[PDB]
DNA sequence: CCAAGACGGATC
DNA sequence: TACAAAATTCCATGACAGTACGATCCGTCTTGA
DNA sequence: ATTGTCATGGAATTTTGTA
DNA sequence: CCAAGACGGATC
DNA sequence: TACAAAATTCCATGACAGTACGATCCGTCTTGA
DNA sequence: ATTGTCATGGAATTTTGTA
């Protein structure tokens, strides 16, 4: 700090400094003739609190903060110094926005068979119908099949009385859903467990993870406001007309209506297929065995040209949900346990638990 | 001549005044024609109102061609031959006294008569809840003659679910006693 | 419709329909056969009827209502009969969402001059703070100085208020604002026409066009955010030191701060610039009309591949502003009166008058 | 030796005790050694407390190297010596009975002295409202040996604003009469 | 029949 | 074996993500004297 | 311990009818 | 000292 | 006139857009008998 | 009658010190 500093205004060489420009001493402090202008050359032990005093002015990143000890200061590596402090300083940590977009979104393979994983959500609190305010949801992997249950309440006895009525027609391998209160219930993991029904749950705060049926909502919002222009809102009696609807509607993109996929043969709705009038049933079956398996799968979208890939280790930091006014919206640096995908990790949260979280509420510790 | 399809024929029925479960009394039953896959449907009274309010969450789902119903009052209403007309069904009625179906139909209709009975011995308060589980268990029964369940003929798949084993579905000597002081 | 198809049966050409297929009556209806199957072909007549039969069972695009009809039916150009009944039906319209992105953003010509154009805001109901609930937000367009003022109130006597003491300094030339209450008041216009001042307003819900105002309270909440850590929220007394400290911040791709654009020197303010010591304030003054004018200016990005830019006399509906629970999110088909720019038009709205709307909030009218 | 530049110097005084106007009685005048621009402050008092208060304001904008003042309680008490040392701004004080700020300084403090009571005589009770056009005025006055207003020295530019035409400062014959009588 | 008010609308 | 146009496929685009409520001013429609 | 999806409607490409 | 409850937390 | 590394520029990325409140269940901390 | 903007922090490029 100043054995460095002593040996450069003698003429002696020390790395760091170049030995072309002139080093003098003025009130007390070395100074260096630059073509910038004359810069005050401090110790090493001082360097530490001049880049944490011009950092705590805004709290400013690499460039901004270099610029306020630029006018002033100078020593060799002066972005090394002022990284180091933006690394430490836990204000900006949990404030500062990311410059790194997440990694390609992942396209998951369409369940094989009818009834292998089930998508279940309710369509926040609609307008009072009939005493009726919520709709339970349920989307087949597969085929897009539509099951639409109008309740009074996101509760676990009104998703229980709904699916009772459901699984009467097929028991499903596994359901899908949200974290909502009513299907992280208790009561509702031993109704699936008693049923033999593995029990899915989507990464928190991340709604596109269960998005056949969060897809399919917007399709039911879609026809009941067509189906209510300049009329009141009454939707409990069009819900059963919008199910068979949205069930026959042909998919421009699959050629086949999802009753055509978990039947087969359309029936009696209106404008109904006959093309398989003339094969039979066995034959019928034989065929949508073919339909099934040989339908496109989306091709995963090429990678962003600055985009971030999670490794075991890497220190990252978990989105807040929901932020109060002028409140940090990132939690405090945390590491990865496990990868289980290229979009989904597995980390030691700030409470201090393991926690399955989604990369979209992720972003990387800057300055490592 | 076209083969036998599924929603061509929707065979509906009521079995009997059933004791008290939930404020429930009467079953509508439905057998499909091809498939006989049967749904049942919780009713309180065998009444137009209450097969039409029943219906109308099956014809959601699918809508069949023909109704097969017998001279019941509950079916041969002038309310039950408007919601068909609406809906474009053609309505079929069996003639008086003596019923015809086939023999999938009465065999499949023959087996729903027992299971409920069966299960309600011992236990006449508390149907409805078996309800879905004894429609899982008449959709999933082997077959007598063909090697096909109600659920592979109308999906093309096998259930998740599948009855390997299967009681005579006969009543036991000490079940019929219980059976027989129920009533008396 | 009947003339057309009693012709066809016996053998006589008429254009649309192919000579190859063979043409017959079945059950009182022409039916034809084709490689997909038999399918009926209706009279004119009855075409307009089946098409808005099968289009209101769901509602459905071009492909997907037509694959309904062909189930049955057909004729030479089903597409141009169904997409004509697409642009008719009044539901589709103002509730569909449109497949053509906005065109490129403008970036406008910085102001040349200090105030030359101000921009003003509040940044919304913020947590008690010594009883002060809002703050209003002053930025100027060439340097980026900011003035912060506190307010209990987003009204006019609380713009005015604070205004008053900030026009004692310089009177500005255009007042840029959104069409917020406050701006919008007559008290507040006879206030700026009093000083001889002209006012700006931003395109209704559109926040963007106001956002040298709107990107400047990203930094104020960003910082405040940061000094608020383990605190109480009380930003009230950090207002001023708020204030000191982004307008002496240095811009990484600017060079410079609003406080050395402002006045060309830095005051007492910790770690001031002293570059300009040896030359005088004339020379200083001189110096600082050259930067000005030679300050980037960023280039406007590249059109998408599907962009639409308006026109005069073209057909398009203005975005619902805040839509109820299942209803429709655009209004009704309006004409283009006049075209600013590539970005803003004027437009007759629904209620029956000139209207100034950005693109953003529009779409372009389907099948014309 | 370097030449002068704004934010060097700022010349703080009060004037007087004005007539009540909002519940204000005394104006705090800043003006800058170099430029010569005027900043005006209402107060309630001649105190640190009110001092302090209106100097905040104006150090959220920009601060001084040197303060000046005369030997008045307000600048000279403990209270605004900590208030300065915290800020980083060294306190000159002038010698007392006579003060001393400079050709430039004292032409633009006599102008803020008669101009304000130019506008005063006659509504003694409305010179809050002024504040801002009086400011306004100061800074756009054309200077008298130099060729740049107070807004063209600080910022660089000519002010939207600029104050054309020169009323002589001077009281009128029935405006001095006015004058004579609202004190006796 | 008119002055202070009540109320939905527009926008943030 | 080559046209022109219909028919079909391609694919960028946006919306689904629990939502309703307050605060300001303005233009318009009340309610007692 | 898990993961985006798909209707839409102009444009881009392929098929079709008749040489 | 314990049974019904009160309450903030988590997530939608 | 060539290195290696520091210094500087480049630039994709996200957030600013009036926000707080309710409804569900669960784990935890009460309050009278 | 009007219009996106800019801090951020890794990567991409240029400058620098000393041959
Ligand atoms: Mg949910
Ligand atoms: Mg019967
Ligand atoms: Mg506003
Ligand atoms: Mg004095
Ligand atoms: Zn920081
Ligand atoms: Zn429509």
């Amino acid at each position: 700090l100043d054995a460095e500093l002593d040996q450069l205004l003698q003429g002696h060489y020390i790395k760091g400094y170049p030995k072309q420009y002139t080093y003098f001493l003025e009130d007390g402090k070395v100074k260096v003739s630059r073509p910038e202008g004359v810069k005050i050359i401090p110790p090493q032990s001082d360097r530490q609190k001049i880049v944490l005093q011009a950092h705590n002015l805004a709290h400013t990143g690499r460039e901004a903060t270099l610029l306020k000890i630029a006018n002033l200061y100078w020593w060799p590596n002066m972005r090394k110094d002022v990284v180091k402090q933006l690394g430490r300083c836990q204000q900006c940590l949990i404030t500062n926005a990311s410059n790194k977009a997440s990694g390609p979104i992942l396209r998951p393979d369409r369940p094989q068979k009818p009834f292998d994983k089930f998508f279940i959500d309710y369509i926040g609190p609609l307008p009072p119908s009939q005493g009726y305010l919520y709709v339970l949801v349920v989307v087949d992997g597969m085929t897009g099949f539509t099951w639409l249950y109008p309740t009074k309440a996101p509760s676990t006895s009104a998703t229980v009385k709904s699916l009772n009525v459901l699984t009467s027609i097929a028991i499903p391998k596994v359901i899908h859903s949200d974290q909502g209160a009513a299907f992280t219930s208790s009561t509702f993991a031993e109704w699936a467990k008693e049923r033999g029904i593995h029990l899915e749950f989507s990464t928190p705060y991340h709604p596109q993870s269960g998005s056949k049926v969060e897809r399919k909502n917007s399709d039911i919002k879609r026809l009941l406001t067509k189906l209510l222009v300049g009329r009141p809102t009454k939707w409990y009696d069009l819900l059963p007309v919008v199910q068979l609807a949205l069930n026959n509607t042909y998919s421009p993109v699959l050629k086949y209506t999802p009753h055509q996929l978990l039947f087969g043969i359309d029936s009696n709705t209106p404008f109904a297929n006959q093309d398989t009038l003339d094969l039979t049933r066995e034959e019928e079956l034989s065929l949508l065995q073919e339909i099934r398996t040989s339908l496109y799968h989306p091709s995963t979208p090429p990678a962003s040209s600055r985009s971030w890939s999670p490794v075991v280790g890497q220190l990252v930091q978990e989105r807040v949900a929901r932020p109060a006014s002028l409140r940090p919206r990132w939690h405090k640096p945390s590491t990865v346990l496990k990868v289980l995908n290229p979009r989904t990790v597995v980390i030691l949260d700030h409470l201090g638990n393991n926690r399955t979280v989604s990369i979209d509420n992720l972003k990387p510790t800057s300055h490592q | 001549d076209r083969p036998q399809k599924p929603f061509d024929k929707f065979f509906i029925d009521y079995i009997g005044p059933l004791p008290p479960s939930q404020g429930y009394l009467y079953v509508l039953v439905v057998v499909d024609g091809m498939t006989g896959f049967t749904w049942l449907y919780p009713t309180k009274a065998p009444s137009t109102s209450a097969t039409v309010k029943s219906l109308n969450v099956l014809t959601s789902i699918a809508i069949p061609k023909v109704i097969h119903s017998d001279q019941g009052a509950a079916f041969t209403s002038s309310t039950f031959a408007e919601w068909a007309k609406e809906r474009g069904i053609h309505l079929e009625f069996s003639t008086p006294y003596h019923p015809q179906s086939g023999s999938k139909v009465e065999r499949k209709n023959s087996d729903i008569k027992r299971l409920l009975t069966k299960l309600l011995v011992g236990r006449p308060t508390k149907w409805y809840d078996l309800l879905p589980v004894v429609q899982l268990a008449l959709n999933n029964t082997y077959s007598p003659v063909l090697k096909y369940t109600p659920h592979q003929l109308l999906f093309g798949i096998d259930s998740n679910t599948p009855f390997a084993n299967q009681d005579t579905l006969d009543l036991t000597r000490e079940e019929e006693l219980s059976l027989l002081q129920e009533i008396r």
